[PDB]
């Protein structure tokens, strides 16, 4: 009824007004067995451009208009702005000017159309306008005029927020010539509140790269922008930039959709490219986080689960960045550097992050070494020594040595050395702080790939810390996932060894045969918060997984392993194992009747020494399933499948409406569960027959039964008969 | 004013289906009786049935007086410079409820109101029916052995009534049996059955 | 001429549907996580699944009840066995002939919102059980579209 | 192709009534009594 195209509160059903028109209830007929429905009209349009004319000059009417004029001004390609129309005029064919391509936009609009007095939207059109060529090589260049504002109606009944008019205008250069990849743009807003009688704010970014950009708009900071010489000696620059972003710029100041803030805060802090609200801007606006003490008691807020709570205010940013690689034949070098600040230019917001690497590499050896630095001493939110999350000032420093080799087949050995000291005292962990820049790069091992590829390579060599699985033995019995792949992306301060096989290569000693096996060495201060200390810790690990097709069954088993004296992120101490197994055979054409077989088969156990104190969880899951593809009658099939659960301090998390799926955990609840059932299924031609019956008792310690819930002594049960036949006319 | 179309959807074939395996469609084809056509009106003799029991119960509201414009002479939906509106529904009745699948010797029905028969004193349901299920009947007939005595095989299940309320006899209610039968000689028919 | 004709024509298809159904639980659970996993990581299908697969939420199979006709979500804690079953709850009979639902499996536990007191004569001290059976009474359906 | 179209094809059958009627009574009785009776039991057909 109110025409916003959603269904409110106290809006009346369709098959509430129109009795007869489906449902159980209200069944519209006349004796003698006639049914009466109404019958009604369904159309759907997905239709609403319509583009008049060709080239040169096309016009486009539409109702939610698209468009897109740069980077920082006037995009509102995402969802659109509102009711208008946009003229394109090309000039690829004219006799002087047609080898630069010229190319002329314009757009005029209503927001949102229709919209009420208390929208944003009410008596608020746009206009622009923007002129571009492309002079030389694939270097384009344009400038551009923007505006949006309230007419004499919507200024005065428009009660919300939209500021008077909005004035915009800049310019951008795009392309790659002469070898080079090269980015700018430049920007200038006016912003007039809608308050009385108030000043104009006017507001400013700009920025410059020498990089290289993809399709979807994202710069690739892998590949090199510009190069010289060639593998044997050779120099490449991947990033070169220069940027200022005003505190007052965002979407409103730049007639955008969405704003110009950080993505997000703990992983390239300085990055606004966001492809969930179609963002494509390449820097950010930043923001200094503080305390918040509401109540005011003398200390500062914290959540439920004690994170700490924040306010947030505005500064811009203004710094550089470089990153380059030199290649010398066996020996490959890089290197990077980035500083930031607020638009103001003061030091109390500075983040400067800089570090190196090296490698040498010939045959089947290797060795790389790394430094890291981050100097913010611009507020940020990590956990501390003890374990409270706090916001400050933060100083890391990292350096590692790893080894490899890799003596043919599938073999590979690999050997590292990692430490890491954050705010000047050795840490088990860096609390995610190196995340915060955009520029950290490493290599990867092997011989003639000396690509310097963004981000650290904490997560090689590294062990699993899983904690949740969804097929309830640990995920032994989940084709999906690889086991032995599974590595913690967090930077340790450990060393250790690691060998294993890969048999999808080419040249491998037995096929289809995955493992791996670990030995390595945390440290761990004396106490929580003390200086001194030593490599405590101590984790082994082991995985494996085996695919293998003998005769008709296919056959398929997997493995892990995990002894560990310390916590590590969120798995405790203590040993734990799990094995698994699952077989498909094809049918038999040999025997009588068609049989197929399954079956699976899966155990899981782990000794959990947690400080509330130390427990054991149990898991074991088994099937069994044949079909008989030809039974008696000719037309006739049958199948059996039995199925089983036996757990023991195991618990089963449901999902969180925010889009994160359930999956299994150990508890300390001491509860054994028992789920176990049977489904019998048989058809007949196209007539099928499913019968099942099933029980869940899950009784504490001592024997004391809960399945049924009325605490009668007696588990939970089900049963179902069902026949089905489908039928087309 | 009424549409009515052609007898050619007067068939049905079966489908594939099944979740441990996958069985082949199009193996059997059943007659069905439907008689279904567009209408502009509605009779006086329609209502509209909210508690489902099939009967125009007292309090019910009329067919005519729910949708306006559909019949009588009150409430006639017009337009001046002449114009009548009417609306337009979608009028149907299946005389068919039963769907036997297979061929001899085993024949499968399932049907929304089954009649059987067992003998006169036991289990005799042939006039209304009971309730909703299935039934099998296997013919031996042409087997090497025991052919010439035909044997037959009859299996029922159902639910009494189907869906029932709580105070209705039928509300919760199942039933089953099974008859074995042979003709030695003659036409001497002699059987065995369980209810 | 039939060119033409096929232009502004109608295509009938009709719909029939057939099949019978019968369930019984004492408590509703779920048994989806019973059976085996595909490669692709799906289970496999069954014809008692009442599952809600939605990508969006984060829903799954095995998240949902499948033994009565309506689709109980599992509940997480001691009330609902520990994710495995529906989840014990209860009603709050409060005065002036309002009530509300308790989510909980202790009923002395529950806060009462200010402005409301609970009528102890209905129920136990005000609080009535809810019943956990499910009940689906064997029927075939017809349906004609 | 014509015997696919006419399967998927509606019958149209308009209907058109026309008469008139004009009837009085002091009181309301019954004359199907004094018509003729057929061989097979029913009262001649009339009008009224
Ligand atoms: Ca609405
Ligand atoms: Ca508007
Ligand atoms: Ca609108
Ligand atoms: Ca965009
Ligand atoms: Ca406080
Ligand atoms: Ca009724
Ligand atoms: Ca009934
Ligand atoms: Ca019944
Ligand atoms: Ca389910």
């Amino acid at each position: 009824t109110n025409g916003n195209g959603k269904k409110d509160d106290g809006e009346a059903t369709g098959r509430g007004t129109y009795l007869g028109s489906g449902g159980t209830a209200a069944i519209l007929r006349d004796p003698a067995g006639n049914v009466y429905r109404p019958v009604f009209f369904r159309f759907k349009n997905a239709t609403t451009q319509f583009s008049v004319g060709n080239n040169p000059v096309i016009v486009t009417l539409g109702q939610q208009q698209k468009f897109y004029f740069s980077d920082y001004v006037f995009d509102n390609n995402y969802d659109g702005r509102g009711d208008g129309f946009t003229v394109t005029v090309d000039g690829s064919n004219v006799p002087v000017i047609g080898a630069w391509k010229p190319q002329i936009k314009g757009v005029y609009g209503s927001r949102s159309g229709l919209d009420g007095t208390a929208e944003a939207g009410y008596g608020v059109y746009y206009r622009g306008v923007r002129a571009q060529i492309t002079p030389v090589g694939t270097l384009t260049a344009g400038i551009h005029y923007a505006q949006e504002g309230r007419d004499m109606f919507g200024a005065a009944q428009n009660t919300t927020s939209t500021p008077s008019d909005v004035t915009t205008y800049g310019a951008d250069l795009h392309g790659k010539a002469f070898g080079v990849e090269l980015h700018s743009e430049y920007a200038t807003s006016r912003v007039r509140p809608n308050t009385a009688n108030a000043a104009v704010q006017t507001s400013n970014a700009f920025y410059a790269r020498v990089a290289t950009r993809k399709d979807n708009l994202a710069f690739d900071l892998n590949t090199p922008a510009a190069k010289f010489g060639n593998d044997t000696f050779g120099v490449s620059l991947y990033d070169l930039n220069y940027r200022k972003i005003d505190a007052g710029y965002n979407n409103v100041a730049g007639i955008s959709e969405y704003g110009y803030g950080s993505y997000s805060r703990t992983s390239a802090q300085n990055i606004a490219y966001n492809p969930d609200t179609g963002v494509t801007a390449p820097f950010a606006n930043l923001d200094r986080q503080a305390y918040t003490d509401a109540n005011n008691d003398g200390t500062s807020d914290r959540n439920a689960d004690g994170t700490v709570v924040a306010t947030n205010t505005k500064i811009g940013q203004m710094g550089f960045g470089v990153k380059a690689a030199a290649n010398l034949g066996p020996v490959a070098i890089g290197g990077y550097y980035d500083t930031s600040t607020g638009a103001n230019g003061d030091n109390a917001n500075r983040m400067t992050e800089a570090g190196g690497s090296a490698k040498v590499a010939y045959s089947i050896f290797s060795l790389r070494g790394t430094y890291n630095t981050l100097d913010s001493n611009r507020p940020q939110i990590y956990r501390d020594a003890a374990g409270t999350q706090i916001i400050g000032d933060a100083k890391v420093r990292r350096y590692a040595v790893q080894a490899d080799v890799t003596p043919g087949l599938g073999l590979f050995v690999g050997a590292y050395y990692r430490d890491v000291n954050v705010n000047g005292v050795r840490s088990t962990t860096d609390r995610g702080l190196l995340g915060r820049g955009y520029l950290a790069s490493s290599f990867e091992p092997g011989v003639g790939n000396n690509a310097y590829r963004t981000g650290l390579r904490c997560a090689d060599n590294n062990f699993g810390t899983g904690t949740r699985d969804i097929d309830g033995v640990g995920g032994v019995l989940n084709p999906a996932v690889n086991l032995d792949q599974s590595r913690t992306a967090t930077c340790f301060t450990s060393y250790g060894v690691e060998a294993g096989h890969a048999g999808d290569n080419a040249n491998a000693l037995v096929k289809d045969l995955f493992f791996r096996v670990g030995y390595s060495r945390v440290y761990v201060p004396t106490t929580a918060t003390a200086t001194t200390g030593d490599f405590s810790g101590s984790v082994t690990y082991g995985d494996a997984r085996y695919d293998r097709k003998v005769g008709v069954a296919n056959v398929r088993l997997a493995g892990s392993f995990s002894t560990t004296n310390t916590q590590l992120d969120s798995r405790p101490a203590g040993t734990r194992g799990a094995v698994g197994l699952i077989v498909r055979t094809d049918p038999l054409e040999n025997v009588p009747f068609r049989p197929q077989f399954n079956g699976q088969v899966g155990y899981y156990t782990a000794d959990n020494r947690v400080a509330a104190g130390n427990y054991n969880a149990n898991a074991t899951k088994y099937g069994a399933g044949v079909v008989l593809n030809d039974f008696l009658l000719p037309q006739t099939k049958i199948g059996v499948r039995y199925d089983g659960y036996m757990a023991q301090n195991r618990q089963y998390t449901p999902f969180d409406g925010d889009g994160t799926q359930g999956y299994f955990s150990d508890a300390n609840n001491n509860r054994r569960t028992n789920l176990n059932g049977v489904y019998v299924e048989g058809a007949y031609q196209d007539l099928i027959f499913s019968y099942g019956t099933y029980t869940l008792s899950q009784k504490d310690l001592n024997g004391v039964e809960y399945g049924s819930g009325i605490n009668n002594g007696q588990p939970a049960r089900g049963q179902t008969f069902k026949i089905s036949y489908k039928v087309n006319f | 004013l009424g549409f009515d179309t052609s007898g050619q959807f007067s068939q049905v074939t079966s489908g594939t289906g099944g979740s441990l395996f996958s069985t082949a469609g199009r193996l059997q084809v059943n007659q069905i009786d439907l008689n279904f056509g567009l209408v502009t009106g509605l009779p006086s003799d329609a209502y509209v049935d909210t508690n489902g029991n099939g009967k125009k119960d007292d309090g019910e509201a009329t067919g005519r007086g729910t949708y306006l414009g559909s019949g009588g002479t009150a409430a006639i939906l017009r337009d001046p410079a002449g114009n009548v509106y009417r609306p337009v529904f979608f009028r149907f009745k299946n005389a068919t409820t039963q769907f036997s699948v297979g061929n001899n010797p085993v024949i499968v029905t399932l049907g929304q109101q089954q009649k059987f028969y067992f003998s006169d004193y036991v289990f005799d349901n042939n006039y209304d029916g009971r309730g909703d299920g299935f039934t099998v009947t296997v013919d031996g007939s042409n087997v090497p052995v025991i052919g010439a005595w035909k044997p037959q095989i009859k299996g029922v299940y159902g639910s009494r009534s189907g869906l029932d309320g709580t105070a209705e006899a039928g509300y919760g209610v199942y039933y089953r049996g099974v008859r074995a039968q042979i003709t030695p000689v003659g036409t001497l028919t002699a059987g065995i059955h369980y209810a | 001429r039939i060119a033409a004709l096929e232009r502004n024509a109608f295509s009938v298809k009709p719909s029939l549907t057939i099949g019978y159904s019968v369930s019984r639980t004492s408590r509703n659970f779920d048994v989806d996580r019973l059976f085996p996993l595909n490669a692709d990581g799906t289970v496999a299908n069954n014809a008692f699944t009442s599952g809600g697969i939605d990508t969006d939420t984060g829903a799954q199979r095995r998240d949902f009840g499948d033994f009565g006709n309506a689709s109980d979500p599992v509940v997480a804690g001691a009330a609902g066995l520990y994710g495995f079953a529906d989840g014990v709850s209860y009603t709050v009979y409060f005065t002036d002939g309002s009530t509300a639902t308790f989510d909980g499996l202790n009923p002395a536990d529950y806060k009462v919102p200010t402005g409301k007191v609970i009528d102890t004569t209905k129920g136990r001290n005000g609080f009535g059980f809810n019943n956990l059976a499910r009940y689906k009474e064997g029927s075939t359906d017809i349906g004609i579209s």
